[PDB]
């Protein structure tokens, strides 16, 4: 569960995220594909060359649903409602791969956030991702 | 690694086993207790219900062909990477299969020869199969790329 | 989440094992220190042996755990407070190995109930067992 | 195993890396993200927040320790299992440590090492990490039983 100090660390990280909100996804699913190649057995139809635009596209994607999500932090299992149903029901992306996906997201942002990933927010941010990823497969079974 | 006792554990109770009707189960709990792995065989048509999943004549078809590989790679406990290299070019590919699925029928074969053997799978014998389950599903695993 | 038919499903299969509660508990303890042998990492203080008093006992523990767990499913999160408490501040068994307990119980009920544990049971249970180690790791952090 | 390219961008990075700032940083970060880790340091004092963790005289000593090995086993790449052999006989026999430990603080090293050198933590980098963090991981969970 987050805590009143999860929410806050959380808050003032992706706020500083700001615009390059959409560049960091990409990073971070480039970063995916790279270091855990069973993750690109769901992407078989994309171009995952670096920069390529497909991965532009979904970094951009991946990223508004978090910027979403921490905009609506106390209500994100409704918020993200409409996402659980999709992986639940038809792209079925084995759980096991959304802590890969987390984990390359904390390392992109701890690339980009010298001052503010601290231990203290590194942890909330872990949280945080991991609540989304929980928000995500709920609706699996 | 399995230990010379381990092996021959394993080698005596799957000649016992009917391997055809193994795999089609197998396959089968696999896609009712994790319904997200129905993803790959939606062109097998009924898989609405657990009965359904479980009658299904083409899950227990390719169940049957999935375990007879399986089966066939259990003579050859020493080279498990060898013997599925082809089969992980493939799943990689053509098939684009995560290999968490393999380790995951992996389990559920496991529950499936508990649920047939009974008390005939002891603890050191469940031990063993987890070291060949394992060992199959990263053989499989490891021509990805 | 847990439906009306997993709890049904539950009720039904863990009603068969009745008296044989300490004995399974054990078994389905014996068979994870066997397979997974990093999950004896937490027993250094317990003679591991087979039949040994330590596991028996603690087997026991465990399936009356889940004999309580079955009564209260409508509010698990209630009913194995306590017990979170103990997993999350004292005890802190790494997240990791829940599932490789689960999956010994799930064995060591398949091995004891050839009628009962069909592929839906199979399900239901699967469904509980993970529901109840994430009760049990809800206040790790 | 890695490709002659990413070895030489391991040792390349590493040689810019200060060691014992880096294990105190990575062990203390592992204590505060994964709390339930600080089960084996109930003698290392005040560890109930992120500074009295971080800033304890005793965590920031045993990261020294820790980073320091790790280090060493940077310069045997192509040993991993033979160099840690005594201290993953010791981990599981007389420490009773889950080797799962140190899959999280490998994880938690890679987060340092961006955090640390930012955009020269490139996703190749990375990944050539990620293949080092596990194989140190394997190597001490290697002599466990
Ligand atoms: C390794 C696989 C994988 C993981 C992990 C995963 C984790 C997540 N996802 Fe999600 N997701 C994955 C594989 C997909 C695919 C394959 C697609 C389809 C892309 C395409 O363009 O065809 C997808 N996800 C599609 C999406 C979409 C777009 C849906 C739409 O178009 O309406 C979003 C917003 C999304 N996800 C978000 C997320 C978030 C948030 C996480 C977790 C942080
Ligand atoms: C849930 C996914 C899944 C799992 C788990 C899985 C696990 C395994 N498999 Fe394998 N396999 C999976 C999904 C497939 C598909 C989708 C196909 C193609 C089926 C079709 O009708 O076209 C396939 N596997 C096809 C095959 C074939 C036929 C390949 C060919 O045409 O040459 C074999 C022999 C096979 N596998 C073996 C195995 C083995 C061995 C295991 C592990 C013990
Ligand atoms: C691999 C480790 C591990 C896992 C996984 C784990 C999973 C579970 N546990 Fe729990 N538990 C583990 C390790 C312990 C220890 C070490 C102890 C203390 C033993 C002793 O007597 O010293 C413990 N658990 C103690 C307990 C106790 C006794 C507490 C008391 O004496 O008041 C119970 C009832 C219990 N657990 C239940 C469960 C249940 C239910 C599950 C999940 C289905
Ligand atoms: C969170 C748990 C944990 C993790 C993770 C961990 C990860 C690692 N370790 Fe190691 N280690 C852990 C817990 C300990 C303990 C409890 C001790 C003994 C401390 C004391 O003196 O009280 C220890 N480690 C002691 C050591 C020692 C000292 C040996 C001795 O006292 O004779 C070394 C060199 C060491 N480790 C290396 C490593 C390496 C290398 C890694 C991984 C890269
Ligand atoms: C007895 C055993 C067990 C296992 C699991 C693996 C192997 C084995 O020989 N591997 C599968 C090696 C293989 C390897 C080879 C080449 C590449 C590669 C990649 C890119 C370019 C060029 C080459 C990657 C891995 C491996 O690296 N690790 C294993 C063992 C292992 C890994 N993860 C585990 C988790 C649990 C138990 C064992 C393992 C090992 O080398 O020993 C041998």
């Amino acid at each position: 569960v987050l805590s009143p100090a999860d929410k806050t660390n959380v808050k003032a990280a992706w706020g500083k995220v700001g615009a390059h909100a959409g560049e960091y996804g990409a990073e971070a699913l480039e970063r995916m594909f790279l270091s855990f190649p069973t993750t690109k057995t769901y992407f078989p139809h994309f171009d995952l060359s670096h920069g390529s635009a497909q991965v532009k596209g979904h970094g951009k994607k991946v990223a508004d649903a978090l910027t979403n999500a921490v905009a609506h932090v106390d209500d994100m299992p409704n918020a993200l409602s409409a996402l659980s149903d999709l992986h639940a029901h038809k792209l079925r992306v084995d759980p096991v791969n959304f802590k890969l996906l987390s984990h390359c997201l904390l390392v992109t942002l701890a690339a980009h956030l010298p001052a503010e990933f601290t231990p203290a927010v590194h942890a909330s941010l872990d949280k945080f991702l991991a609540s989304v990823s929980t928000v995500l497969t709920s609706k699996y079974r | 690694h399995l230990t010379p006792e381990e092996k021959s554990a394993v080698t005596a109770l799957w000649g016992k086993v009917n391997v055809d009707e193994v795999g089609g189960e197998a396959l089968g709990r696999l896609l009712v207790v994790y319904p997200w792995t129905q993803r790959f065989f939606e062109s097998f048509g009924d898989l609405s219900t657990p009965d359904a999943v479980m009658g299904n004549p083409k899950v227990k078809a390719h169940g049957k062909k999935v375990l007879g590989a399986f089966s066939d790679g259990l003579a050859h406990l020493d080279n498990l990477k060898g013997t599925f290299a082809t089969l992980s070019e493939l799943h990689c590919d053509k098939l684009h299969v995560d290999p968490e699925n393999f380790r995951l029928l992996g389990n559920v074969l496991v529950c499936v020869l508990a649920h047939h053997f009974g008390k005939e799978f002891t603890p050191p014998v469940q031990a063993a199969y987890q070291k060949v389950v394992a060992g199959v599903a990263n053989a499989l695993a490891h021509k990805y790329h």
